[PDB]
């Protein structure tokens, strides 16, 4: 009879062990991202749709999208009594930008003037601080960028521009084991054990000091760490979990039966693609452009997305996601993304008229991540439509699949995709198709595309930067640097105790206003 | 009404001729009945049918056994289970294979006495049962495993087990074949004291024809599964009528140096008490003799005297604690080293005590006998076949056996198979170990005639260990008496049988039926 | 024998050292490069990567990293686990649950296999023997994923007479259904070994003598036949004690157990060398110790088996 | 089993009229014919997938239905026989011979042979299989059936060695071993001729189970890309891929599993029929 204690007040959600300490500039995944986003609160906030609004800032003034004057609100504090000032933002951004600190989010500070001085190699250049940030009072500071950027104020909601308390730089390794934020939640007080049991769970309680845009309606959250999402589904059906946040692929056809009005769905800002390096044999030049154009006419995206994914993917209509502001599904020229076996074979024939096909076509992926089924389907459809032998290639380790892509040493096609960080289209295009971008894994060079994309950032308003982005996307329709496949759709299920579950612009539940009673 | 009745019993072994063909016998609840006969006649198969303990492929066909007035031939293994312990006791034939080798003899004796609780008094009733069976220090023997015992001590233990639940009848299958004459007299007069003041009955299967004469009250002669003769002891054992019984009673026993052993000693270290409290057992102690070539030396003594230990030390199969065995002057049997070994093993051959265990359950009789010939490369393929067939015929054994495995043989047929395997190579020295023991007088006569022929024509040398004193007076050239590991007396055959100069060897010489 | 045991425990040392060297070598030789996965599916700045490579000493020569690993296990200090934690804490969190579950599974499989095997070997060729053999082969053919999935479904979702998950609460009573599932692939082995031995030993000469004493069939069977037929199954059980730990990854995924197999799989897929090396070294230790214990058990089970 | 000379002609005759032997031999013959000549039983291509026929029910066109990709399941279960049977039988024979020889040598001599063999066994027994497969397959330019057999045998021989050593330990103190030494044999001839035939049952049992274990483990290897190229049909790969369609109520996992269970049953029956010819009754 002992034990059995139930949770009639805290909401039980699923999660995974954060693979890094809980520092804002040192997390880039989702498992740690969701906890960090509960814990802190930055200069701007997003709603469930992805609309930015001021949270800690009074004003963010600018007249040319190059110089910005930011004013902080009085009254905010961290959960130890210490106030939130301009120094809290400036010090944290300078900590994340410097190279000797070795932070995973260093690149997020690229647009600011002075970034190279601090992000080069240590010792070579002095100036441990970026010169673009300048404090004016304890409640005001200015920022200066390298080039006009209409997309800047929208980034200030990302979990990389969060503040930190000054009792955080004296010993950072300790802070990352027990953070102190200023957001809607705190780590559960503790006096039974630690609030964070590694590989087990994390408990959070509301924060009494928070008066912002994301006030909670719970009495606390508990992230229960699972492996094997089928087990989380079993616990949701048993009544031991409250929100599931993702349905396992084995239950995609039966959740409509089991949950039954306790499930909802909505589009997320994620996509997937198929990449072939422009240096492989037969895949370079115009003779390679025609082959990449023929590979996209040989894939049945509507059929795959409803036989393999059962409706949790949406066929691609451009090089971005469907959920983003400014998305146009009738762009002139996107009929290069339609299924057409005759067109595919015609393009293959006129590429062989330049140089005949010789060998194997392999698509590489990392094993134990759920890619076997759709990679099999894509390879099989290519093999049936053209005459060639296309195959799937699983790789043993994740490190080793990543090494071959980073070293520019892989010798086949590989699966790829993007995960947007903030609701902007340019964030799905600039880090991937510019000349020497870090995530430009296929080696695609086009100065005309670079210029057309830099001309959209320098637009006077966001309503006519979208037109310029959609015009820049025609160059991509013409060249086909990678083959886009589909966008994501997030399905979230819940129990009879919880009452207000909703999906957000990145496919996560809206944890703050889930009502349990 | 007799206590036990068997009328018309016939036993078959899995689609063969019946091993037992209509035997009849009765016992009358106060007496002794002896069962003598040839070697292979179905005497052990008759005792296993009465109790329901036949081997895997045997079963009764057309007979009945009625014990105490309650026909027990249809098993009904609760009727038989209420009988097997409390009303009928059993003593098996082979002393070595019939005890569980992992269960510490005292445990196995305490287990047998039942229908009682006794708490800790069972462990004191077991010691008394072992003392009555005739052991010389029971409290020690009860703390040993069967392999740390002598071959006669295991037999006395089997007797103590067979007398545990106070039976109304005892079926003993050659129960004294490893007890010399004095232990044998003790156990037999204990059994004779039991068959009075209680009424216990004995069914005694023996090959010793003298013993029966003075112990039994009725005699049954068996031959090829048929009861040839039956009646009073004397009027059969002294005035026979059937031709077979006549020949049997007649052909019964009546009444330069190759080896130089010097100061041999063997000492075992045993764990009496706590597994770290080690004791010492001096099996053999300072024995030394000399064997003239082309002669016979017998080794007699008490049970648990150190004769098989000495034999296996002479054969190079044990390692002495001290002393040496110099064979032929050249070979030092304690250290041959790689190349003297095969030439030594072609010339010296053993015959083990109970030869059933040394016969490789997976070999047939033919393969068992020819293995020596193919290890030493005598003939090609058919010379070996002819040799094996001639040996099998010389040891008085049917030719139908070639192809049978040792499990499905008689007790006196395994012994002859081992004797033939030993004689295969015609070795210069034959170390026998109580191997004429399971043979009746009329087969043992032929075996001894063959041995004498081989010694007369070739000049072989025999080291003969035995408990039968009528045979030793008939074949042996010298006698060596042992006791407690020490040599008591070593003299000629007559000067030990006529004018013995030791009180023990005199006592040993007047105990014989 | 005291001197035999002394020689064994003495030679356990250099083999342990050589095994540490060989295991470190084979884990070092994994094809990738750990830094390339320190940021997940996003690239690192070429200067941040240099900093991290120098911070984890991933640019030293081999045998320098090996000496650094080996000289530090004298203070505890097994490494630092790119997540930032010590490796001591990781192993101390992961091993107790695995040990408990492995003991439960061993006990279950021992009892069940020995019982069914002794009966099927006493009466072989019959309905019972046939059913036991087909059960073993059906267990072999069907993947352990399906078995765990269905057992959990039934006994935890429909008949709530078992926990669906044992995360954070691993009692000896909550770990009983996972133990039964884990000890199911080791069922055919135990059954067949016991069956072979019992069938061979059921017809010795001393079993007839024990029958003639008047003992019941249970006592005869158990004491004589069973006690004489225990060496190969004990060999297998001793060898499988070590495989129950480190190799229960599928069962620990169905029930949320958080054992050693998941830690090992994650460390291998991210190429975290100290974690893998420590786990595999502990496995080799367990095997050495259990094999020595099983040899002494041989000596205890048969008094004629003595070492020298 | 080394030297059962004497009468193989009597054993073979005693083994002929044994219904278990006859049935097991007929089943084995059928399995071998299916694994040798697949084109007698089906005309379809096992590696052709029409995706507009994703998951159909068994009919006159497809006797077992289709699977998520659109392959014919009957063709795939007929053509997986070659790979699955080859891997299982090869690895079983390899571990039997090697581990049996090593363990029987260790258990019989016992001085330093035992030391080295048992320490190597303790090391090989505690080292995982996937780690070593990943490390070793980085040099093999081509995956094949023989590389998979090599990996599986090289990491599966120790548990057979342990059982063989334990089995020979009991026998090497018997009396027929002393009788063989007193006849003049050396330790190796004694080992073979007397101690192998008398201590060979347990090894047969563990081998007959290891067969199916190997057929299942090859799929674990193939799934990660370190064995048996993806253009090869196999039982076990099909089970692994089809186990996920089971929540939806589709029983397509049991078609290759049935064939696997039948092969394991046939070889178990054969092994017991062969083992009952060394102690007949
Ligand atoms: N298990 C068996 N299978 C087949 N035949 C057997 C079996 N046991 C005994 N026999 C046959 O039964 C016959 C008689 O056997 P039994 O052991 O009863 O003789 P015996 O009188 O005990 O001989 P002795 O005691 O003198 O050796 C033998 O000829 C033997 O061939
Ligand atoms: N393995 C052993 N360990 C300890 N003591 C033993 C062992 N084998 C024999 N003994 C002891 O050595 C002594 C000599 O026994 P041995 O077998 O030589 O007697 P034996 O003369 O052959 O007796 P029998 O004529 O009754 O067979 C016995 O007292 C026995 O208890
Ligand atoms: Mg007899
Ligand atoms: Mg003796």
């Amino acid at each position: 009879c002992g034990g059995g204690v139930l949770s009639p007040d805290v909401v039980l959600v699923n999660g995974g062990e954060p693979p890094n300490p809980l520092i804002p500039t040192g997390t880039n995944d989702s498992n740690g991202g969701r906890i960090i986003d509960r814990l802190f609160a930055g200069l701007m906030s997003y709603d469930a749709v992805g609309k930015p609004s001021l949270e800690v800032a009074q004003s963010i003034e600018s007249a040319d999208n190059v110089n910005y004057r930011i004013t902080v609100k009085p009254g905010w504090k961290f959960t130890d009594g210490s106030p939130v000032t301009a120094h809290s933002f400036v010090d944290a951004w300078n900590y994340g930008a410097l190279s000797t600190n070795a932070q995973l989010q260093q690149h997020f500070f690229s647009p600011i003037e002075g970034f190279d001085d601090v992000a080069g190699a240590p010792g070579d250049k002095s100036r441990t601080t970026m010169s673009g940030l300048r404090v004016v009072n304890d409640l005001e500071f200015t920022v200066r960028l390298k080039a006009p950027t209409i997309d800047f104020t929208l980034r200030l909601g990302h979990s990389s521009f969060y503040p930190l308390p000054d009792s955080a730089f004296r010993d950072m390794a300790a802070f990352g084991r027990n953070p102190i934020g200023n957001g809607p939640y705190k780590l559960a007080d503790g006096p039974a054990g630690p609030a964070w049991e590694h590989n087990v769970r994390i408990d959070l309680v509301p924060n009494p000091d928070y008066h912002g845009n994301r006030k909670p309606r719970n009495k606390g959250l508990r992230f229960e760490f699972y492996a094997n999402l089928d087990t989380a589904y079993a616990d949701l059906l048993s009544g031991n979990l409250d929100v599931l946040d993702t349905i396992p692929p084995s239950a995609l056809t039966v959740y409509q039966r089991d949950l039954g009005d306790h499930a909802t769905s909505g589009p997320a800002a994620i996509n997937q693609t198929l990449d072939t390096p422009l240096r492989l044999p037969h895949f370079g030049g115009e003779e390679g452009r025609l082959r990449r154009l023929a590979l996209s006419a040989a894939i049945n995206r509507p059929q795959i997305c409803q036989q393999i994914f059962a409706g949790t993917r949406s066929p691609a209509r451009d090089f971005t996601a469907r959920s983003l502001p400014g998305f146009d599904p009738n762009l002139p020229g996107n009929e290069v993304l339609d299924y057409d076996p005759q067109r595919a074979r015609r393009l293959w024939a006129q590429a062989d008229a330049i140089s005949p096909w010789s060998g194997r076509y392999a698509i590489a992926y990392n094993a134990d991540a759920g890619h076997r089924d759709w990679v099999d389907a894509v390879a099989n459809s290519i093999k049936n439509v053209l005459g060639i032998d296309a195959v799937a290639a699983p790789q043993p380790t994740f490190a080793g699949f990543r090494t071959q892509i980073t070293n520019r040493a892989i010798d086949s096609a590989f699966r790829a995709g993007w995960r947007g960080d903030y609701p902007s289209m340019i964030e799905f295009l600039a880090p991937l198709f510019t000349a020497g971008a870090g995530s430009n894994d296929v080696g695609y060079i086009n100065p005309e595309f670079d210029a057309a994309l830099a001309a959209a950032e320098a637009a006077p308003t966001l309503t006519e930067s979208h037109e310029l982005v959609n015009d820049a996307q025609r160059i991509l329709f013409h060249d086909m640097p990678v083959v886009p496949l589909w966008d994501y759709i997030s399905v979230v299920g819940w129990s009879s105790q919880v009452s207000n579950v909703t999906v957000t612009w990145n496919g996560l539940p809206d944890y703050e206003n889930i009502v349990k009673a | 009404a007799p206590l036990l009745s068997v009328e018309g019993l016939e036993v078959t072994f899995g689609t063969d001729a019946p091993a037992v063909c209509g035997v009849d016998l009765a016992v009358r609840s106060g007496q002794t009945v002896a069962v003598v006969g040839e070697s292979g006649s179905g005497k052990s198969t008759t005792a296993a049918a009465i109790l329901g303990l036949l081997p895997a492929g045997g079963r009764i066909t057309a007979g009945r056994v009625v014990f105490d007035g309650r026909d027990i031939t249809g098993a009904d293994a609760k009727r038989l289970r209420s009988i097997r312990g409390r009303e009928i006791g059993y003593v098996p034939q082979d002393p070595m294979t019939n005890l569980n080798p992992v269960w510490k003899v005292g445990f196995q004796v305490t287990e047998a006495l039942r229908a009682n609780t006794d708490g800790r008094a069972a462990r004191r009733r077991a010691v008394e049962l072992l003392a009555e069976a005739g052991l010389p220090d029971p409290a020690k023997q009860a703390g040993r495993y069967p392999h740390q015992l002598s071959g006669g001590m295991c037999q006395r233990a089997l007797i103590a087990i067979g007398l545990a639940g106070r039976p109304r009848l005892l079926i003993a299958d050659q129960p004294t074949s490893a007890l010399d004459v004095t232990v044998q007299r003790q156990v037999l007069d204990h059994l004779q004291g039991l068959t009075d003041e209680l009424g216990t009955a004995l069914l005694l299967i023996t090959h010793d024809l003298a013993l029966a004469a003075q112990r039994a009250e009725a005699v049954v002669v068996v031959r090829r599964g048929v009861v040839v003769e039956s009646g009073a002891a004397q009027s059969i054992l002294q005035s026979p009528q059937h031709e077979y019984t006549r020949r049997l009673v007649a052909a019964a026993p009546s009444l330069g140096d190759i080896l130089v052993v010097s100061e041999l000693t063997k000492i075992y270290r045993e764990s009496r008490g706590a597994p770290w409290r080690r004791v010492e057992s001096r099996a053999v102690d300072g024995v030394s003799f000399r064997l003239p070539r082309a002669s016979t030396l017998a080794i007699v003594g008490e049970s648990g005297s150190g004769k098989s230990t000495l034999a296996r030390m002479v054969l190079g199969l044990l390692q002495p604690t001290s002393g040496t065995v110099v064979f032929d002057g050249t070979y030092d049997v304690g250290a041959l080293a790689r190349d003297q070994v095969l030439a030594f093993r072609r010339r010296v051959q053993p015959v083990f005590q109970n030869p059933y265990s040394s016969l490789d359950p997976m070999y047939s009789v033919f393969r068992a006998i020819e293995e020596p010939l193919r290890v030493h490369h005598v003939g090609d393929r058919r010379q070996r076949q002819r040799a094996v067939r001639e040996l099998v015929d010389q040891v008085a054994l049917p030719s139908s056996i070639l192809g049978r495995r040792p499990r499905e043989l008689s007790g006196g047929q395994r012994q002859r198979v081992a004797i033939a395997r030993a004689l295969a190579l015609r070795p210069e020295v034959l170390v026998c170990d109580q191997a004429v023991s399971a043979l009746d007088v009329l087969v043992q006569a032929q075996i001894l005639d063959l041995l004498a022929d081989l010694q007369a024509d070739l000049g072989l040398t025999y080291l003969f260990i035995s408990h039968d004193l009528a045979v030793i007076r008939q074949i042996a050239d010298d006698v060596l008496v042992m006791r407690a590991g020490r040599v008591v007396e070593h003299a000629s055959t007559e000067e030990v049988f006529s004018r013995p100069r030791h009180e023990y060897t005199r006592q040993l010489l007047q105990a014989i039926p | 024998m005291g001197w035999y045991v002394a020689r064994r425990v003495a030679v356990m040392v250099p083999v342990f050292l050589g095994a540490t060297l060989l295991i470190y070598g084979m884990v070092f030789l994994l094809p990738g490069d750990p830094v390339a996965a320190l940021a997940g599916d996003r690239p690192l700045t070429p200067a941040v990567a240099a900093q991290l490579r120098s911070h984890y000493h991933l640019d030293d020569p081999f045998l320098v990293q090996y000496l650094r690993y080996l000289g530090g296990i004298l203070h505890g200090d097994l490494g630092r686990a790119y997540s930032g934690l010590p490796v001591s804490a990781v192993l101390a969190h992961a091993f107790p649950v695995t040990i408990r579950l492995a003991l439960i599974a061993l006990a279950v499989e021992a009892v069940l296999g020995i019982g069914f095997g002794v009966i099927a070997g006493l009466r072989q060729g019959g309905i019972f023997d046939s059913a036991v053999l087909v059960t073993g082969l059906v267990i072999i053919a069907i993947p352990i994923f399906v078995l765990g999935f269905l057992a959990q479904f039934l006994f935890g979702v429909q008949l709530e007479i078992a926990p669906v998950t044992v995360g954070e609460r691993a009692s000896v009573g909550r770990l009983l259904l996972p133990g039964i599932v884990l000890g199911a692939m080791s069922f055919a082995y135990v059954v067949r070994l016991t069956r072979s031995a019992v069938a061979a030993n059921a017809h010795a000469d001393y079993v007839r003598t024990a029958t003639a004493k008047g003992l019941s069939r249970p006592r005869v069977v158990t004491v004589h036949i069973l006690r004489n037929s225990l060496i190969p199954v004990v060999t297998f059980l001793g060898a499988d004690l070590g495989a129950l730990m480190g190799g229960a990854i599928v069962t620990e995924g169905i029930f949320n157990i958080h054992g050693v197999g998941g830690v090992l799989y994650q460390a291998v897929t991210r190429q975290e060398t100290p974690t893998v090396v420590s786990i595999v070294t502990v496995l080799v230790l367990i095997y050495l110790i259990t094999n020595l214990l099983v040899d002494l058990l041989y000596a205890a089970l048969d008094p004629r088996i003595r070492y020298g | 089993m080394a030297e059962h000379t004497g009468f193989w002609l009597d054993a073979w005759r005693g083994l002929r009229r044994r219904p278990k032997f006859v049935i097991a031999a007929a089943l084995i013959l059928l399995i071998l014919v299916v694994a040798a000549f697949p084109s007698l039983f089906t005309a379809a291509d096992p590696t052709y997938a029409d995706p507009s026929q994703s998951m159909l029910a068994p009919s006159a066109a497809h006797w077992f239905g289709t699977d998520l990709q659109g392959h014919d399941i009957y063709s795939r279960t007929v053509y997986g026989a070659r790979a699955s049977v080859t891997v299982g039988l090869g690895a079983t024979l390899a571990v039997f011979v090697v581990g049996g020889a090593l363990g029987a040598l260790a258990g019989f001599y016992g001085s330093w042979i035992d030391a080295v063999v048992s320490r190597v066994t303790d090391v090989f027994l505690g080292l995982p299989l996937l780690l070593a497969a990943i490390v070793l397959m980085q040099v093999m330019h081509h995956r094949t059936v023989w590389t998979v057999i090599a990996i599986l045998a090289l990491f599966g021989w120790p548990q057979v060695a342990r059982i063989a050593r334990g089995a020979v330990l009991e026998v090497r103190a018997s009396d027929y071993v002393l009788a063989a030494k007193a006849l003049g044999l050396n330790r190796f001839q004694i080992l073979l001729r007397h101690a192998l035939p008398n201590a060979v049952g347990p090894v047969i049992a563990v081998a007959t189970v290891a067969l199916g274990i190997f057929i299942v483990t090859e799929a674990t290897l193939s799934y990660l890309g370190v064995g048996l190229p993806t253009s090869v049909v196999s039982w076990g790969g099909d089970i692994n891929v089809a186990q996920t369609r089971l929540r939806s109520g589709s029983p397509i996992l049991f078609y290759p599993a049935g064939a696997l269970a039948i092969t394991v049953l046939a070889f178990m029956m054969m092994g017991d029929a062969l083992r009952d010819a060394l102690d007949p009754a």
